[PDB]
């Protein structure tokens, strides 16, 4: 039993956010909502859908209906950003976490990532190893999930992901390896990095035919 | 004769601090009767049990949420059929009395 | 307060066991159960197990069974996790978290929170990195500008440092974060643009430097020759 988090959530500053928990008919359990900033432990922030645990502002609403749970942010501080997660306890499966929601309040204008895809070099094939290398620089807000296709068939093995950080531009940057032998590669006819920002996905091939 | 029922629910609101009672409108409707059954369904999960009591911490209130509904009927006694029929329907079935549901 | 505090972070290697531990105070410690949480850096939480100390009973994940154990001191207030063979696939922070017991009157969730135990395994041995270049093409120009860059690949332990051009260039350099590979080995890339003219006259050189190998590398990255 998985639950449907949203990757990326970006608001202005004392404008009113939502998270969404998306789970199969997850009206009939209780539903609970924990902050966690980076670097530190979570924070139990909500708890049966609507109560509040002391030192929690009223800022913060819960509501849950058939198949799908809300978390409500009044009055929106920059002191809220940060990632939100749900959970519950199922019948049969125990405790389940939401994948995971980034909060961001804006600072700058939201803007596109600059994604750069690069096939395996030829002095790295003579050494019998390959790489792919996808890219990302100067993207905001900073939640970007990845994808690879081996000719549009997708595929997680040998994927190494960045987690994201803080350029010095006050903008992110994030990159994703893609390890295979030199023969998978020369077994296909593209390679595929999908860049998802925002819900817009960039998505850029390569060929082992290059040049 | 269009009768009337009261389905009654039952409920005790933890009392904020320095608080109108003219709040506990939305202490009250946030908690009806759905609620209280997938909350009973939920703890159950990892209830476990201890004497030591820990209902004697705070200070706290009993209170009662009903609404009525109506219905026209041509004959006298078939009302409280249609009446099962739909809380079964909608409702929780409680104690039934003359006509009035109570969960408490 | 009622607060947990957690044992301090411990780097290990694959095959050694290990116990933390979680010490609870300001509360009756066998009136809420103890949950242990998994957190792999950059990812979810990932519940591993709970213990409820009045009965010790004890309910763990699927997968998480045959790896690790729970134990509960009450005589301490105390929650231990324990692995009796270690694997690089549990490096990770690890959270104890107390939890209501199923009473009103007590919060039904995990309230209280610990500050966490960083566990790190790596068998990793100190080696230097291969340095291979990037170089541009049709899919890495667009406009005008043109990207190029360096992979700096299977390398321990961190830091490297990548310049271009002897630290002459400074202006369209990004200089990505290394990824910890399952290997326990880094790696990073470090990317230039430039505009398409100079491809064929400028001569563009990343300097690696990986000291703890006395690892210098300079690469020229030249355009592909079709």
């Amino acid at each position: 039993y998985e639950l449907t988090q949203p990757p990326s959530v970006s608001v202005a500053p004392g404008t009113t956010a939502t998270i969404t928990c998306g789970g199969v008919d997850i009206g009939s359990t209780l539903v609970h909502w924990y902050q966690q900033r980076p670097g530190q432990a979570p924070l139990l922030v909500i708890y049966d859908d609507s109560d509040r645990p002391s030192g929690i502002p009223e800022r913060f609403s819960g509501s849950n209906s058939g198949n799908m749970a809300t978390l409500t942010i009044s009055r929106v501080e920059a002191g809220d950003e940060a990632d939100y997660y749900c959970q519950v306890w199922h019948s049969t499966s125990a405790v389940i976490f939401g994948g995971g929601t980034k909060l961001t309040v804006l600072s700058q204008p939201k803007a596109a990532p600059s994604v750069t895809l690069f096939p395996p070099s030829s002095e790295e094939l003579q050494a019998n190893k390959a790489t792919l290398v996808c890219l990302i620089s100067d993207f905001y807000p900073g939640a970007v999930t990845v994808a690879w296709k081996a000719d549009s068939s997708p595929v997680k093995a040998g994927v190494e992901t960045t987690t994201p950080s803080k350029q010095s531009n006050n903008k992110y940057a994030a990159s994703s390896y893609l390890s295979l032998t030199p023969e998978q590669w020369k077994s296909h006819r593209s390679y595929s990095c999908q860049v998802t920002h925002e819900g817009s996905t960039v998505e850029k091939t390569v060929a082992p035919t290059e040049c | 004769t269009t009768f009337k029922l009261a389905a009654c629910v039952t409920l005790k609101c933890s009392t904020y601090n320095d608080s109108i009672e003219e709040e506990i409108q939305r202490c009250l409707f946030n908690t009806t009767t759905e609620i209280r059954d997938k909350k009973q369904k939920a703890y159950a999960l990892f209830y476990k049990y201890d004497i030591v009591p820990l209902k004697g911490n705070n200070s706290e209130y009993i209170l009662i949420n009903c609404q009525t509904t109506t219905t026209e009927a041509v004959d006298a006694a078939t009302a409280a059929k249609v009446f099962k029929q739909y809380a079964n329907d909608n409702g929780i079935d409680g104690e039934w009395t003359y006509f009035t549901v109570t969960e408490g | 307060e009622v607060q947990l505090v957690q044992s301090g972070a411990e780097v290990k290697k694959p095959g050694e066991s290990l116990k933390i531990s979680c010490k609870g105070s300001g509360y009756r410690f066998p009136s809420s159960w103890i949950g242990w949480v998994r957190q792999v850096p950059g990812k979810g939480l990932e519940w591993m197990g709970i213990i409820y100390p009045g009965d010790g009973e004890t309910r763990y994940r699927a997968s998480f069974q045959g790896q690790v154990t729970i134990s509960a001191d009450q005589s301490s207030n105390t929650a231990y996790l324990q692995w009796s063979s270690l694997k690089a696939s549990d490096t990770a922070m690890y959270y104890c978290a107390r939890h209501g017991r199923g009473v009103r009157e007590v919060i039904n969730a995990f309230d209280i929170w610990g500050q966490g135990t960083m566990v790190t395994v790596s068998s990793a041995s100190t080696k230097g990195p291969s340095v291979f270049p990037l170089a541009p093409s049709s899919k890495s120009t667009s406009g005008g500008t043109a990207a190029l860059g360096c992979l700096v690949k299977d390398y321990f332990p961190e830091p490297v440092t990548v310049s271009w051009n002897s630290g002459a260039l400074t202006s369209g350099v990004h200089t990505f974060p290394a990824v910890l590979q399952s290997s326990g080995l880094y790696s990073l890339s470090s990317v230039v643009t430039v505009p398409s003219s100079s491809l064929g006259t400028q001569t563009y050189i990343c300097n690696v430097n990986h000291k703890p190998s006395n690892t210098k590398v300079d690469k020229k990255v030249e355009p592909k020759s079709c």
